[PDB]
């Protein structure tokens, strides 16, 4: 990608924005991994939508391309784990304990046996790292302000974080220029479409 | 950090 | 002069299409609700891809906005059901059952009375009308044959099922055109702001 | 078999009460058919323990010997079928409706597809006939008098209703007098007692 | 319980035997405990019936009475539970470990994680401990010749293995003698057995 | 309906 | 065209 | 032997 298309992916996202087609916005930033939207993130975190959460970073980043995004999912499917349970849901706390965080035990033998054995308990906060864990709410609060660090200093991200100043609707303004360039090749003072050069 | 903990 | 707008978000589209950012160019056609992609439809139906259909769907029609449209929803949420009965989910059946194929039931009563007692068969095949009913990658493409003339059919849809015709990258010739009226002021770093010399 | 040995089961039922046998009671009721015991199908009935039920009354009777003990079946296993709509176990619901109450469905068609069609409802109690139906509790002492009234009517079970009064351990008195005969003229009661 | 009513239990036990009450006899054998009967334990376990075999054992032992009954459950409920992983109903496996083991973790902490890691694995099978279980049929029968050793040398279980020998139908018998030694006081030449007969 | 089937009474 | 079916 | 083991 040139730079050059890499900027026209962005004056696309000023223009979808200020249509308001929201959802081909997050699309876009996502496929195009030009610009991660932290606003976004938080939105879905704390709405606990993770297929949404864990596609979102797809576009950004593997799971285990560095230690910091291993983190982040990490994270992410811990608490997805833990939900299923304080919802007593052990079908699906077990279905994502195999397919989420199978993974890691590689890296770590220990933890993921630890991990497990919560299926177990009354109640997870019968474990003594667990005993400070709340309402859902509060959980997931917690874990995103870790997330914003562990993105924040992530350096597959890092230049990824913040939107380039524009004035409103470049998009527009430079097509405007098209339809200028056209004409003043034109031999008399109507644009009827964006389809084909103008003519008189 | 980095490692992975059973934490907040 | 709102033909604009909409011809830029056209614009959008093939420029999207041509960097293959799929996801983004459907849910730019289901938001703006401009195009409806026909073989993305058919390729997500195939692939049973429920929730993205009646998703993509939504952004052309409602349920209720006309006998075609209802049809259509129709067959898709009763595929759904049968797939359920054919992996023998019975819970999952019955929750289709109630969340999407009871706003049916209101006119027409029998049907959904028919429909339902499909529960209780060892195999739906046992009831005539479904007796011909055989694989599930058939039945799928069975029934996105009706799918297609439904949706050609529906007036909602009215000028919606043909892309226009643009040469290749129309956008990015126009951006071109851009620079070339940026610096005919001359005598490029970016395209964020005009260019000088 | 015998008047005897029908009168014999009796003395061993009494006696497995006094000795506190709660269980092997009521099978021996179950499989000797010789007295179906009221007070111990209320109470199964009322805990709701639906396979004791059916395995305690098929001892006296099949689905489809008559009428009564059909419709006790029927309203048996339609009450299991509401309880399981109740506690929102549909997956459950449709597993009764298919293997306990579709043999219902011959003679009765258009009752099996109205059972059938109070999956859909958000509450069964929208359907008016079953409007009335309170808390899970109610509804089976509600349907228990039922079942009682076409246990007493059934034809089948009428001449089982009443235990015969004895002094308290006939059995045991009986074997007395056999020890009384052996003597004439403790070591065991296996092989018959001698003297000298 | 007196040794005459523990013979008379017996008694009845034969006498239900031969009327073919098979279920009335294996209640009586399991709520009374003066009999075990593996012929009939053995069939339960094949056919996997786990309720039932825990109902009969329960009349004879507890799960912590001692060393030999403690393995016994825990066989028994561990093959539950590697059944419903070979079904692959997580659900069950979850809701037996918790139910049904749990009680052996106190006894031992690391066998029963040992076990509670089995539910993230493809197959069992893949433990090496495990390599070998083949069919559940197959599993049950080697598990069952175990149990049977267990029972066996259990000290709870030795005083009730074998039936005491009788002639058919004791009762039947004694019944009669009842009946006989009734009439020898009537003068002179039975219809119940509920009150004594006369003449 | 002493014996007829319904629902339920 | 499967059945059952509201038509059109 | 009275052992608790997995499985033999
Ligand atoms: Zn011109
Ligand atoms: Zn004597």
């Amino acid at each position: 990608m040139s730079s050059l298309s890499r900027e026209l992916v962005f004056l696309i996202l000023q223009f979808l924005d200020e249509e308001k087609f929201k959802e081909t916005v997050h699309k876009l930033e996502q496929e195009s991994g030009f610009f991660f939207n932290m606003k976004y993130f938080e939105e879905k975190v704390h709405a606990g939508e993770w297929d949404e959460v864990e596609k979102y970073l797809s576009g950004f980043t593997k799971v285990d391309d560095n230690r910091y995004s291993m983190k982040i999912f990490f994270e992410i499917r811990k608490q997805k784990y833990l939900e299923a349970l304080d919802r007593h849901d052990r079908a699906k706390a077990v279905d994502i304990l195999v397919k989420d965080l199978k993974v890691f035990s590689t890296f770590n033998e220990e933890l993921y046996k630890e991990i497990t054995q919560l299926l177990t308990l009354e109640n997870f906060r019968e474990n003594e790292q667990l005993s400070k864990y709340g309402d859902t709410k509060s959980a997931r609060s917690i874990m995103l302000i870790e997330l914003k660090k562990l993105i924040e200093a992530n350096p597959l991200f890092r230049e990824k974080l913040v939107f380039p100043t524009l004035k409103a609707s470049r998009l527009r303004t430079l097509i405007n220029q098209s339809l200028n360039w056209q004409h003043q090749l034109c031999k008399n003072p109507d644009i009827k479409t964006l389809f084909t050069d103008h003519t008189c | 950090e980095l490692r992975l903990g059973l934490p907040g």
